[PDB]
Order: C-alpha cells, then sequence, then structure tokens
C-alpha cells in the first residue's frame, strides 16, 4: 500500500495576453497571438486538383457541423476566429499539367518517384518568391491520391513526407502538406454504408488539423506556454539508423525550447552534430559534444543575450559520463546542467474499482530522488473520453545526472507535451520534444549534407 | 439601460455556435440572456423570455435552419417579437441568421420589414463585420472589449462542471506484493564443482551463475538429479549473507557489491516464475524477448472462470488472453505482470505470421475497455492462486517465499464525477482513426518495434 500525488495542469498563452486549457475553444474565442492579414497562399497540383482545392476552400470558408461537440469542439469558420482572410479568387499559385504530374506513377520504388515529386514541388515554389514580396509565403500543396496508394502502402492495388519537407531547408521556404483523399470526403464514394472513409461524424475536427497547422508556417504564433520561467533550455536529442547505407553512423540532432526578451517562448529547433564512429551506442564522442553545447550557447547568447540557470537536455537512452564529461566543461558555472531519459519500456497499468472511464491525466507516482511515473495519457472532462483506445501506459522520466527537482521536472514534462502545433489535439501521448523526435530524426536523415544554421522550428516537419 | 440584446431560435435542435456567437459578441463587450447557456431549465423558457423581454431589452437575433421551421417556438417568438417592435416604434429589431444549407427560404413572415436580407450561406465573418456596423449605425453603448470575462464565463457553461474534482479513488496495480522473504541468501563455493560449460536454463531450481559463485536460495544438495556429484561438498563453502542488509544498501564489499547483488536476484525470481507457470502446465508461446501465459482449449470450464470469459471466439478465430510476467526489485521486491492477446486458427496450433496477429489484435482491443481487462486479470490471478491468502514460489526443498494474490492498491487523491456520460463515451470513440501518413502511418511499425 503506497501513495502517489497529482500536479495542477499548466496553462497555454492566447490572444490579448490571456492562458486557458482547451486548444480548439481557446483559438476560437480569442485568436492567435499575433496578427498577420495578407496571405496569398498557393497550390501545386493539377485541374482536379484544383477543383478540389477550391471546393474544400468553399467547405471551409461555410460552417462544419460535427457530430457532438461536448466531446470534440466544432469549427467556428476561418477567418472568424483567425482573423485572416482570404477568398476564392486572389491565391497565388503555380500548378502542373496533368501529363507532367502523370508521367511515371506506377513506379515501386519511393526514392526514385520521390526525387522527381520534390524537385517538381519546389521548382515550382521557389520560383514564383522573387517576383512580388511577401506574396506567396503560404502554400497549400496537395500530393496526388495515387501517392496515398503507391508510397505508404508500397505500391499496391487495393482499389515519404518529411522528403518534400527537408530538402527545401536551403531555400528557406515553408509548406502545408495536404491529400485530396483527406479533402475530399465525399468524393471517391460508392453506395455503401461507410464508402472508403466517411467521416461524416468527425468534420470539425478535419478543419481544426487543416487550419491553426498551416496557420503557424504563415510567420505567425498561435499559441505558446504561459509558464515557463526565464533562463531555461531544453535541447532534446534523437538517435536512430541513417537509410542510405551500411554503418548507421548513429546521426544526432536536436530541439531546444526557450524564453525571450518579455512573455515569450521560442519555438526553435537546431541541428548540430554530424554522426559518430561505430553502430551501437546511442551516445556521442566528447570532440562532437563541444559543438553540441557550443552552437546552443552561442544561439541563447545572440537571440538572448543573458546567462541561462537550467538546461534539461532530454533524451530516450540512457546517458553516460563519456558526454557528460565534455558537457559540464562548456556549460558556465552559474548554469546548471541536467540530464534527462525518458522511456516508454515500463508496462504499466493502473485500474480503479469499477466503471468504462479510466485513469486521468496528470497524477504521478513519486519514488525517489531519481525517477518518476506520470500518467499523460488518460481521462480528461473536456474531451469525455479516454485519449487511448486500451488501458494506458504511463511515462519513465529519471534524471541521469544533476539535481533538479522531480516535482519541477515533471511540471516541465506535462507543459511541454501540450506544444503541438502540427495538430490542435487537447494532449498528445508524448511530449513535443519527444512526439516530434521521430519526424525531426527522419527529417535530418533526408539531408544530411549541408549544415543548417541556428533556424526555428517553423520549416520542419 | 436597454443594452441587453437578445436571442432565441432552435437551441436544443441545432446550438453548435451559440455558445461561440455569445462567447465572441460578450468578448467584444455586450449583454445577452439565453435559455440554454445558463444552468435553467426548460419548462418555463418562453415564459422567461417574454418575462426578460418586457423587463429589459434592446435587440434580437434568431437563426434560421431546417430545424427551427416545425416548431411553433419560432413563430410565436416572431409574433411576440413583432408585437414588441410595434409598441416600441422600432424598425430595426430582429436580425436573421440564415445558416441553412439545403434550403434558402420557407416561410415568408411580415418580419422582414424590420430585418435586412443577409446571406451567411458561405461566411461567417462578413456577417460579423455587417452586425459590427448594425450596431455602429446607432451608437450601442458598448462595453469595453475584453476577454477576461469571456474567459471566465468560458468556465461557467462549456463542461467545467465536470472537471476533476477532490475525490478518493482506490487503484489497483500490476504489482504483486511478498510478504515472506528469503532470511539469508546462499553464496556456495562450486569453482571446479560446478563446470562452467552447461547451460542454466535447464535446471529445475533457480540459480544464476556468476565467476564461481552460484546465487541461489536451495540446498547445495538439492541439486542432486542434475549433478550426481553435488554430496561431495562442505557446509562452510556455503558463504550465508542476510538479504536484509542487501535490501538496506548496507552489505558492500569487493566479494559482492549492493548495486550488483540486486540484478542477480532478479533473473532467479523470473526463472521461478517460468517454474512455476510449468508447474500449472500451459502452452508456451515466445514472442520477442518476453513470454505471455495463456491457457488452451479443453483445459477449465466452459472455458472460462469466476463469472468471466477468458477462451472466447469470434468469428471463425478463436481470441485467448494471456498474461506475461517480469520481476523488479528496486522500488520493492516485487512482480510485474502484464497482459496480451493471442490468437489461435484451432485452439491448438498457432500462426507463424504476426501480422494478421497483431491486426486480430487491434480488432479485438478495439472494442475493449477498462472492465474487460481489470476483471480479466484479476480472475486470472485468482485461478493462479494457490491458497485464499497468497501464492508461493518453488525454489528448492524448503524455501517458500508467499507473494500476495491481491495487486498492489493505491488511493488516488483525485477524481471525477460521471453523472450521465458512462455510456455515451463509449459509442463515440468506436470508429478511430485508420489512415496513412496524414494522420497516423508507424502504427504497426510502432507496435512491432520488437525486431532484435
Amino acid at each position: 500500500m503506497k501513495e502517489l500525488i497529482y500536479i495542477e495542469e499548466p496553462k497555454i498563452l492566447f490572444a490579448h495576453g490571456q492562458k486557458c486549457t482547451d486548444a480548439r475553444d481557446g483559438l476560437a474565442l480569442f485568436g492567435p497571438l499575433n496578427n498577420l492579414y495578407g496571405i496569398k497562399s498557393g497550390v501545386i497540383g493539377t485541374k482536379q486538383g484544383l477543383k478540389i482545392f477550391r471546393d474544400y476552400l468553399d467547405h471551409i470558408q461555410k460552417p462544419i457541423y460535427n457530430s457532438n461537440s461536448i466531446t470534440r469542439p466544432m469549427f467556428p469558420g476561418f477567418e472568424a476566429v483567425f482573423d485572416c482572410k482570404w477568398e476564392s479568387t486572389g491565391i497565388t499559385f503555380k500548378e502542373v499539367t496533368n501529363e507532367d504530374i502523370g508521367k511515371f506513377l506506377y513506379n515501386s520504388s519511393t526514392h526514385k518517384r520521390t526525387y522527381d515529386l520534390v524537385s517538381l514541388f519546389i521548382d515550382k515554389i521557389i520560383s514564383a518568391n522573387k517576383n512580388e514580396d511577401e506574396n506567396v509565403d503560404v502554400w497549400f500543396v496537395i500530393v496526388p491520391d495515387e501517392i496515398y496508394k503507391y508510397c505508404r502502402p508500397n505500391s499496391v492495388l487495393p482499389k515519404f513526407h518529411d522528403q518534400f519537407k527537408a530538402r527545401l531547408l536551403k531555400h528557406t521556404i515553408p509548406t502545408q502538406i495536404f491529400r485530396e483523399s483527406t479533402l475530399a470526403w465525399r468524393d471517391f464514394k460508392n453506395a455503401f454504408g461507410l464508402p472508403i472513409r466517411d467521416f461524416s461524424k468527425i468534420e470539425g475536427h478535419l478543419a481544426w488539423t487543416i487550419s491553426t497547422a498551416a496557420f503557424y508556417k504563415a510567420g505567425g504564433k498561435p499559441w505558446k506556454l504561459s509558464d515557463v520561467r526565464n533562463g531555461v533550455c531544453y535541447l532534446g536529442l534523437v538517435y536512430k539508423k541513417v537509410e542510405k547505407s551500411k554503418n548507421p553512423r548513429n546521426a544526432c540532432c536536436a530541439a531546444q525550447m526557450f524564453l525571450d526578451n518579455g512573455d515569450g517562448t521560442v519555438f526553435k529547433g537546431e541541428v548540430g552534430p554530424w554522426y559518430n564512429p561505430k553502430n551501437g551506442q546511442y551516445h556521442l564522442e566528447p570532440k562532437e559534444a563541444k559543438a553540441l553545447l557550443s552552437q546552443s550557447l552561442q544561439s541563447y547568447k545572440e537571440q538572448i543575450g543573458e546567462y541561462p540557470k537550467e538546461v534539461f537536455i532530454h533524451a530516450k537512452t540512457r546517458f553516460n559520463h563519456q558526454e557528460w564529461d565534455a558537457f559540464l566543461e562548456v556549460t558556465p558555472k552559474e548554469t546548471n546542467l541536467v540530464g534527462v531519459t525518458i522511456s516508454k519500456t515500463k508496462p504499466l497499468k493502473l485500474y480503479k474499482t469499477e466503471g468504462d472511464y479510466t485513469i486521468l491525466r496528470g497524477n504521478a507516482y513519486v519514488v525517489n530522488e531519481r525517477s518518476a511515473f506520470l500518467w499523460t495519457v488518460g481521462y480528461v472532462p473536456k474531451i469525455q473520453t479516454a485519449l487511448s483506445m486500451e488501458v494506458p501506459n504511463p511515462l519513465f522520466i529519471e534524471i541521469n545526472k544533476g539535481e533538479a527537482d522531480i516535482k519541477q521536472v515533471l511540471k516541465d514534462i506535462l507543459s511541454l507535451t501540450k506544444l503541438n502545433y502540427n495538430a490542435c489535439i487537447f494532449a498528445d501521448g508524448e511530449p513535443v520534444t519527444l512526439r516530434f523526435a521521430d519526424k525531426i530524426g527522419e527529417i535530418l536523415t533526408a539531408s544530411t549534407d549541408i549544415k543548417t544554421p541556428p533556424l526555428a522550428f517553423k520549416y520542419y516537419i | 439601460m436597454r443594452n441587453k440584446i437578445f436571442i432565441s431560435h432552435a437551441t436544443p435542435d441545432d446550438n453548435d455556435f451559440t455558445r461561440w456567437l455569445a462567447l465572441k459578441l460578450i468578448g467584444l463587450g455586450y449583454e445577452v440572456w439565453c435559455d440554454i447557456l445558463f444552468l435553467d431549465k426548460g419548462v418555463d423558457f418562453w415564459s422567461n423570455i417574454e418575462k426578460v423581454i418586457r423587463e429589459d431589452t434592446c435587440k434580437f437575433l434568431l437563426v434560421s435552419s431546417s430545424y427551427s421551421n416545425q416548431r411553433e417556438g419560432v413563430l410565436k417568438e416572431l409574433a411576440v417579437a413583432a408585437k414588441v417592435k410595434k409598441q416600441l416604434k422600432d424598425d430595426k429589431f430582429i436580425i436573421p441568421l440564415a445558416i441553412d444549407e439545403q434550403l434558402s427560404y420557407d416561410d415568408i413572415n411580415i418580419d422582414i420589414v424590420r430585418l435586412n436580407a443577409i446571406d451567411f450561406k458561405m461566411s461567417w465573418a462578413r456577417g460579423l463585420k455587417d452586425i459590427l456596423e448594425a450596431f455602429e449605425k446607432q451608437k450601442v453603448p458598448k462595453e469595453v472589449a475584453d476577454a477576461s470575462k469571456s474567459n471566465l464565463l468560458y468556465q461557467q457553461i462549456f463542461l467545467h462542471d465536470k472537471s476533476v474534482i477532490e475525490k478518493e479513488e482506490i487503484y489497483d496495480s500490476n504489482w504483486l506484493s511478498i510478504l515472506s522473504f528469503p532470511e539469508e541468501l546462499r553464496f556456495h563455493e562450486y569453482n571446479w564443482m560446478l563446470p562452467k560449460r552447461f547451460d542454466v536454463r535447464e535446471l529445475t531450481f533457480p540459480a544464476v551463475r556468476y565467476k564461481n559463485y552460484l546465487c541461489t536460495f536451495a540446498w547445495a544438495y538439492d541439486f542432486t538429479y542434475h549433478l550426481p556429484k553435488t554430496e561431495t561438498y562442505h557446509k562452510s563453502k556455503t558463504i550465508r549473507i542476510p538479504t536484509e542488509e542487501i535490501l538496506s544498501g548496507s552489505y558492500d564489499s569487493n566479494f559482492i557489491r549492493n548495486a550488483e547483488c540486486k540484478r542477480l536476484i532478479v533473473q532467479l525470481l523470473n526463472k521461478a516464475f517460468e517454474l512455476r507457470m510449468k508447474d500449472k502446465e500451459v502452452q508456451e508461446y515466445e514472442m520477442s524477448n518476453k513470454t505471455a501465459y495463456w491457457l488452451e482449449k479443453g483445459k477449465l470450464e466452459k472455458d472460462k472462470f469466476e463469472k468471466t470469459m477468458l477462451v472466447g471466439k469470434q468469428k471463425d478465430k478463436n481470441w485467448h488472453f494471456a498474461i506475461s510476467g517480469a520481476s523488479k526489485l528496486y522500488p520493492f521486491p516485487v512482480l510485474m505482470i502484464s497482459s496480451h492477446i493471442f490468437f489461435t486458427a484451432d485452439g491448438k496450433k498457432l500462426i507463424d505470421s504476426s501480422s494478421v496477429q497483431h491486426s486480430s489484435r487491434r480488432r479485438q482491443g478495439k472494442n475493449w475497455w477498462n472492465n474487460t481487462w481489470r476483471t480479466k486479470l484479476l480472475a486470472f490471478i485468482k485461478y493462479l492462486s494457490d491458497d485464499d491468502t497468497s501464492f508461493y514460489l518453488e525454489m528448492g526443498s524448503e524455501e517458500k517465499v508467499f507473494v500476495s494474490n491481491e495487486p498492489v492498491k493505491f488511493k488516488g487523491n483525485v477524481s471525477y464525477n460521471i453523472p450521465e456520460k458512462n455510456t455515451l463515451e463509449e459509442e463515440a470513440e468506436l470508429s478511430g482513426f485508420n489512415q496513412g501518413e496524414d494522420i497516423e502511418e508507424l502504427e504497426e511499425l510502432i507496435e512491432n518495434l520488437e525486431a532484435e
């Protein structure tokens, strides 16, 4: 017989300097943080793709009615809640002919087909930003629906995503990716009860995953955390195998959240080391460890200026002193360095007395000053359902090195979880530095060459 | 004064955005009163509407849709508004919010005189702007535009009456408590006695080899059948150290370490665990590294136990309930228990292809909930329980560690209430997301990350 504890849920900063809990409700009532008005987005596709995009734009201008607003809030129009205006016309786009986009589509190899798909996408994007300034700063690119059947299912006949997102970093040109099948929920159907997908039951959510996610790459910040202390860096890292050739090289990367002068957290992602020798260690040598922390230090200097106080380096694998010995000298004396490892190899499940309603999200089981158990997956009254389809499995957060505070690091994880821009869900199953860990790892392994500067997270995913 | 702008339409039928309109306009600095917003009952809604109209109101809003036609409420409220504007001499009183898509106009009324033809079918921003200069035309005494009171209202109507509340709940975990523990651990000196060139997994009693010291609780003479030459052994060579000092982190030297003695006992408990299951004669299935333990066809009454079904049937496939166990001694000397589901073609033979296996796993799991896991686990534990107090583990000739069958029970200080959405929650989430690269595409890959 033991005891557990609960931690108060953090808040997210919204428009007019106010904080709220719900994401869709918060945006639908106040709006994004900034105020941008002039957007003329573009689309890469064909005549049928153009018609699909125009029809979906008209639909999203129209009100979107869901099944139940209690479990998931609806979409109260786009302009009325975002304060950014498009029209049916007045979109600056450069589409492609049907034959050009369909010269070779039955190719089974993803590498060769994407080497031309990405080239076609970018060549029609980087060629329009030179005519007029800040005219095409946003794109809604839609890949053909045949990609949905010949890329992900690996060329089957039932009747990948970062590759045209990574090599565009050289031009510093963002884009937003969609699909006709994602938009044409009424098309390609039959006289069946549930043709293909038929998400008539869920329609407002599909209108929320398309607006807020595309808004962030318009130079505007939708929302940030309102309770982040000044002077903290995170600097996540990802280790996995690269799929170019043998000798995986154990590629690494970085992703750090930090505050600026005032009350605004920077949502930025940096690329550091290239690689390290041999195959299985999930660790880096001291010689390349100098640059990994030095780049973060210098970036913090030139866009903040003052010394930090606590940097909570996050990781998925176990740490070691082989890198800590190099890292301790790089950091200044006034700054404390703490290494934190979070894994998913602890299959713990809690059950209550009775009921189909499951555990909450936020309670913690403290053990000692080395690790803890935190349930980031469960039930919340706002969604009136369980975030998972089965019994939730909590995380395992441990402080490999440093002192910090368990009750304080747990609050950081909960706050850092609710920083999802690609979706507008109330919460996700992993912290953003780990939720997008795979995304960043795969976007980096697509373009290993060319050292990118300390550029913002706007341009990833 | 007259600054209470009013609205009344088909609220119980279609109210997908009435709350949004109200909150937006109050954030813009206005004042309303509705039927479904505040805590009120729809038994005197029209009487309350008439009472507030005759007391204090300035403008009116109506939303036109397909559901606001077949009811007498809309027409009676329209007639009331007509009478009120006739008495007050108002040529601009009500504003129709034409939101219907399939229907343009159905019933012609004299109410068109005091309103204007506005189309809200396409967009809402244009209509909101238009109603703003509608306010600005007559110089309405608009209040301050602040979202603080808008938020304060947001935690007063939309949900937030069912949020987390202080309530104690008892949570039973997967760990297994142990009450009886061995007094001392036997560190025998074998060296040449046991030659290293033999596997240890086939040994009847638990044993872990460490250089020359065999970390085991069994007697030195217990290992007679597997090794006949164990009779020649001096008792003093069996070095005994109490396990409580190791647990307390007090016994540490060059011979053994506190941080190193803990991990050797873990393998012993796991080995005793598969010994305990093979005592029960169940079927074995190695999935990746950790084995789930399940009971096969024709071994239990009605293919079930207590009051729940374990060996069930789904279409032409036989689904079973599997349990995988482990041991962890770091927080407490306790046992890890996990659950799994495996599928059999005929109840005896297993499919060598795991693709359809995890497909059926997800298919069966998307229709289960907390009870269909917790009750099944509890029944399985009770079936594995030997006595009525706590099942035991076999280690040797006299050693008997008793493990509490009752799971470790906690006390959650925070909980929530389920007034009437106990059944509504399961029906809404039956159809999950099964798309490709747009929402989730490495679901199978994440499931089978156990590639080594």
